[PDB]
RNA sequence: GUCAACCGAGCGUUGAUCCGAGGAUGUCCGAAUGGGGAAACCCGGCACGAGUGAUGUCGUGUCACCAGGCGCUGAAUAUAUAGGCGUCUGGGGGGAACGCGGGGAAGUGAAACAUCUCAGUACCCGUAGGAAGAGAAAACAAAAUGUGAUUCCGUGAGUAGUGG
RNA sequence: UCCGGCUCUACCUGGCUGGAGGGCAGUGAGAAAAUGUUGUGGUUAGCGGAAAUGGCUUGGGAUGGCCUGCCGUAGACGGUGAGAGCCCGGUACGUGAAAACCCGACGUCUGUCUUGAUGGUGUUCCCGAGUAGCAGCGGGCCCGUGGAAUCUGCUGUGAAUCUGCCGGGACCACCCGGUAAGCCUGAAUACUUCCCAGUGACCGAUAGCGGAUUAGUACCGUGAGGGAAUGGUGAAAAGUACCCCGGGAGGGGAGUGAAAGAGUACCUGAAACCGUGCGCUUACAAUCCGUCAGAGCCCUCGACGUGUCGUGGGGUGAUGGCGUGCCUUUUGAAGAAUGAGCCUGCGAGUCAGGGACAUGUCGCGAGGUUAACCCGGGUGGGGUAGCCGCAGCGAAAGCGAGUCUGAAUAGGGCGUAUCCACACAAGAGUGUGUGGUGUAGUGGUGUGUUCUGGACCCGAAGCGGAGUGAUCUACCCAUGGCCAGGGUGAAG
RNA sequence: UCAAACUCCGUGAUAGCUGGUUCUCCCCGAAAUGCAUUUAGGUGCAGCGUCGCAUGUUUCUUGCCGGAGGUAGAGCUACUGG
RNA sequence: GGGGAUAAGCUCCGUGCGUCGAGAGGGAAACAGCCCAGAUCGCCGGCUAAGGCCCCUAAGCGUGUGCUAAGUGGAAAAGGAU
RNA sequence: UUGUGCGCCGAUAAUGUAGCGGGGCUCAAGCACACCGCCGAAGCCGCGGCAGCCAACGUGUUGGCUGGGUAGGGGAGCGUCCUGCAUCCGGUGAAGCCGCCGAGUGAUCGAGUGGUGGAGGGUGUGGGAGUGAGAAUGCAGGCAUGAGUAGCGAUUAGGCAAGUGAGAACCUUGCCCGCCGAAAGACCAAGGGUUCCUGGGCCAGGCCAGUCCGCCCAGGGUGAGUCGGGACCUAAGGCGAGGCCG
RNA sequence: UCAACCAUAGACUCGGCGAAAUUGCACUACGAGUAAAGAUGCUCGUUACGCGCGGCAGGACGAAAAGACCCCGGGACCUUCA
RNA sequence: GUGUAAGUGCACAAGGGAGCUUGACUGCGAGACGGACAUGUCGAGCAGGGACGAAAGUCGGGACUAGUGAUCCGGCACCUCU
């Protein structure tokens, strides 16, 4: 009747101290160490994949402000252009053109300075 | 135990008297289940009710007219109820009892 | 409270540093007592006869419409053992690795043939049961038992 | 063993045929000289009990 | 014999080693019991026997205490007794639980607490037995024409009741 | 039944004291000792006991796999170089006791009634004395002094013998039962220091008896008293002969061995922990020590081509952004509130019980179910004493689908499974009388809570009983010893 | 070690007290209020939660009609007081 | 609204008012209760709220008309002053 | 003289600017009013997978709503041990351990394969639990940081040559030197129990090392008419025949 | 006042033996501020080459002791015309 | 002014006064309030037997709200209960 605890203990500790190959101390060698930073580790992990997309996004929008105005045009009217010619072409990829093809680029800055309104500032 | 204050079991009066050890309980059967299982009718004494499982085996028992009473019975028993004395002198039988 | 000693406060309550303890046999010592332990106890349990016996009849249904329910005067000739003879009938009569057999008492010829073999599982039809009737996959009565298990439930 | 039965829930408690708990009702003994009749007369009687208290007053009775 | 080998020297078919029942021997302390004593060690008496030129020494036994029976005596003191002397038989202490008689708590519960409870438990005492104790109606019962020693189990019953 | 003598005495009777056939009984509780036969009756050692060197292969070893046979009143168990019915030990089964011990059996031996009984008939005598009873304090009986019987303890007082006395829950009268104060009494029942044989949905070296190992030992304490730790080579020691370094330990070769990643520190041999090598990275940097993006270098798989990207994967990872340990307890802790040095192992809602309530499931169904116990190698059969339901109201008598209160059908309370259909009355809230539909509880088990018990676990200070302690220290007793040397100069 | 030693036993004493209580997922999901309390740090019942059965929108929201209030405000030769 | 000094991050009541408790994420320089918003998991997709767009920090040294001269902005009273 | 919108002085604390979050800004990057766009969250939408309640239909498909969560209530499951029953693998190498490659929504899994190793295990269904530890100033064993740090036990003080020895500050001897000398000298009692001598020995011990030692092993060794006690006596006190009390 | 010098035992260096209490972690700065209202760990800025040795003792609310003062609960012992 | 504090009410008087007088009763009680629970408050209407009044009708204490204390244990009178 009497069960000893050892191998029902033993596989999950196999588990964490493998998944802590990388750690720097008492984080690498020692479960009740390991398990505490595999908790705030999963924890940041999960936070960071929700936030990357706002990092990426950043990114792409840097890049493309500091192109356009290169081109001497803002970020903001160009969007604005865009949005009123119905191009589709998200930011990731205006940013993919803007490293690789700039002239592409510039072609799209130049349909949205035609498609604007004339007074930009006007009362519409 | 409620706290601190004389709880329900100590602030409500005690029912009252007592009650007469010697007391007899009756055991009691209704003509209802004599007609329900006397088809035939005839002699019914506190054995045929125990055969029929209506009553218990050391029992004292007294009889009541509840149930429809139109088979006839020659029922014997200890003590009776007026409404049974009637019931049988209406379906012509002998409440002879003891 | 049943292991040897223990009943002396092993040290103070305070100044020591360490912690507080009041018997040297506690659960969390090493050599100390059990907490919820077993304990000799009863494990059988009040079932009624007429579950019992629904279940035996029952039992016996499920064999003999599946046709493994055989008969048979006897096992031997007389009144000396010999279990070759006994294999070689069950061969004649069964092929299956187990099987039960319902001798009588005074039959003990039967019993102490049969007795031996790896399979077989004897019983009187008084202490007939049922864990011995599904384990198996045939079963022998005797006439004289068959007749005595009648005449006894059917009355 | 068995579970013995509380003494006061027993004699101020009864159950009548479909279940219900019944009690008695209070201010009743003494100090009569000066409570109108009317307050002497919704005391007689029997009572059945409150919902909040079945529950502690079956487990008083039964065991 | 063994942990536990090593060495030496031996025995055994004429029946060993081994197993079982009965006997014998059975140092000293221990109820311990000749006296004494810090337990296992100090000193003796009496009868016999061994031994020395004699003493010393040695061996075998036996010597406590009470209760009872028997036997001799009957102090102050007259009867006569307690007592004293001899002999015979018992008891004496140990034990794991179980039993019967007696004594006999407290922490605890009561949300305090004294009555109550814990428990007549633990423990202590005196005595036993293989089991004990109880046990033959100065009993139950309720007019039933009933039962017929006692004890232990099941139920009645967590009831009738008792109770700050 | 015959006689011997006896009733003081010779004689008639009645009544004793003896022996004899006999009967009854016996080591009985009813009186007690030994006797000798005596039972394959029992215990105290043991013994025989069926059947394969079977074949091929593996392997150090076959007891394995596969294929061939056999025994079986014996395939229970264990061991043997790896799971063995056929190797061994032993089992099923049958055998066996010179001696001692226990059961009865006998014949001795011992008594014991026999000299006897059934019934008649009218009155005197006896029927257990400091007791029973009563009073006063008390114990224990369901019963805490209460109206409190019966049973009893100490004191004080204190009766009768059958028209007597004690009890039937104060007490009195009637009836009933029984005959105290003298004594023994088996069987059913409880228990295991020890012994014998077995079983296990019990443990398997931090467990299990505290004790698999010298275990109540070592060690601690003055003392009572506490009270530990340590199992495993391998099939068999074949335990490394010999050589080399070294003072030796210890090791390297040579060997044994199936394996020395089995060397008397020895089955396997984890983690913490301690180091050696190989690749990346790190000395201008402010880091709950990580995560998301990711340069660069190193390893690898694959399609190709003289080296080369890829639906790749893995180790490191410059640099950038984000980011305030874990638990408990707190309104609120990253918290400078508590706890944790780290690893490994151990450590807390459990069991009983026809217990209670609620709920699932199963059998039965107006019935359901047994307890102790008896028989059973087993888990099975029986056992009706009991319990729960089937009618309640009422303090109770008592009555009864109604009942209680009350003067009352006059209202109400409780109850009449529930619904359904038609009526009559009112819409003061619906009721009342009919008809049919017809009532569901109980016993196992599982879960949850719960009651009594140590009741989820650890933790006091401190209460009580019985004993150990004055060798330390407090005081006293008995008996001995110690206080260098120099000054002052009382009484007389 | 002494405002009443030590040891064994009762005894696993008891604590309205502190600490601790181990694997996973799915669904719903609070309170910190009231009366009482030898009671205020605890507990009993009601409150709010869920699970099961029953009753089916009875809850809630908006509009319209009906109803009492004596609050803000204002008022005082409309009372009591300044 | 009471007590307090009409002080307290004070204390005590109300409230189909809220949030925290038990609730993350964004903004508030960091900040349980404030504003927005109530997280089934993934995506190197898009639009918005509160808030904000000179660089640090992604987004406007945005347009138009006027004020500010004090580094006001980016603490403050009675009162004083062409 | 009124009312306004920004403004000035009043203005004033102790580690360091320090009452914009910083740089810096009036060539507003400051206040107000209107206008234009934009960034921005785990919100909403978009593409996908799972799940709970209800509903519709057909022999489990779809759809709408829903899915933060502590105390807590309810539901469904993995894993460990022993077992009843049926079958499978196993000295042609099970378990256990180290792994690599992979899987599952999770507890977890590999009947997927390598190394080590040497005898029992797995599967499905039921049964029963000493049934899952990270914390109790928790218990037992082992090992770390502090740390190769503090100390190495008095106020007497050691030295040179030679010696054996593998190895010498310390062990043996020689000559010096210094210490106590009403004691740190010689003799008894209590107490301890072989510590004494000889021979051999140095893996443990000695606070270093050690050929040395009260350490280890073996052997040896204590001799009483007169010594200190008993056989001789008694005090304090004890035990206490009989005995008295209880 | 007003402190200076000298010698020994230590302390420092070398050879040997070799512990300890304590410890969630770690490549452990300062400031103004925010916060459970006294921050090595947060924000914004400033400073700083890695590793050691002797030494001081401001902090780490430093180590030790489940506060000894206070309050609550339970006990204990002591007193008294409870 | 209302017996006694304050409020709500009272001139339609519940204030003041005079005559009879005992309902300062018995047996009940629909439906309701308030409600943790026990307590607490009103209550039309029915019956006997009455008061007052010519009758209708009112009277089960006081203009209303305070004026007292649960349960247990005992005591007194009556009962056709044991």
């Amino acid at each position: 009747a009497r069960v000893k605890r050892a191998l029902n203990a033993q596989k999950k500790r196999r588990t964490v101290l493998k998944a802590s190959k990388g750690y720097r101390g008492q984080r690498s060698r020692l479960y009740r160490k390991a398990k505490e930073q595999q908790l705030h580790s999963l924890t940041y992990a999960y936070r960071d994949r929700r936030a990357r997309k706002g990092e990426f996004r950043k990114l792409w929008i840097s890049r493309i402000n500091a192109a356009a105005r290169a081109n001497d045009i803002t970020y903001n009217r160009l969007i604005q252009g865009l949005k009123a010619a119905g191009v589709e072409v998200d930011r990731k990829n205006l940013a993919e053109l803007a490293v690789s093809d700039p002239a592409a680029f510039t072609a799209l800055v130049d349909v949205a300075r035609a498609a604007l309104p004339e007074d930009v500032n006007a009362p519409s | 135990f409620e706290g601190g204050q004389m709880p329900i079991h100590m602030r409500l009066p005690k029912l009252k008297g007592f009650k007469n050890r010697f007391r007899t309980e009756y055991q009691v059967v209704n003509v209802g289940d004599i007609n329900k299982a006397f088809p035939q009718g005839g002699t019914v004494g506190v054995d045929e009710l125990v055969a029929k499982g209506l009553v218990r085996k050391n029992s004292l028992v007294k009889v009541l007219g509840d149930g429809k009473l139109t088979v006839k019975v020659d029922v014997t028993a200890n003590k009776f109820s007026g409404s049974a004395r009637e019931a049988i002198t209406a379906a012509g039988g002998s409440a002879t009892e003891l | 409270g049943e292991v040897s000693g223990g009943g002396k406060k092993p040290y103070r309550q305070k100044g020591t540093g360490r912690a507080r303890q009041g018997s040297t046999r506690a659960p969390q010592f090493t050599g100390g007592g059990t907490v919820h332990g077993p304990k000799p106890r009863d494990y059988s349990q009040r079932t009624p006869k007429k579950m019992i016996a629904a279940a035996l009849r029952g039992a016996l249904s499920d064999r003999a419409r599946n046709d493994r329910i055989h008969a048979v005067t006897e096992l031997v000739e007389g009144q000396t053992p010999s279990t070759k003879s006994a294999k070689t009938f069950l061969g004649t009569l069964t092929e299956n690795k187990k099987v039960l057999v319902v001798i009588g008492r005074t039959d003990e010829v039967g019993a102490k043939s049969v007795r031996n073999l790896p399979g077989v599982h004897v019983i009187s039809p008084d202490q007939l049961n049922t864990y011995d009737v599904l384990n198996a996959d045939d079963v022998v009565f005797s006439v004289e038992a068959l007749n005595a298990y009648i005449s006894a439930n059917s009355k | 063993p068995k579970a013995k039965t509380h003494s006061g829930a027993s004699k101020r408690f009864r159950r009548t045929g479909t279940g219900k708990i019944v009690r008695q009702k209070a201010n009743r003994r003494h100090l009569l000289e000066h409570k109108p009749t009317k307050r002497t007369r919704r005391l007689d009687g029997r009572t059945t009990v409150s919902a909040a208290d079945n529950s502690r007053i079956n487990k008083l009775l039964n065991g």
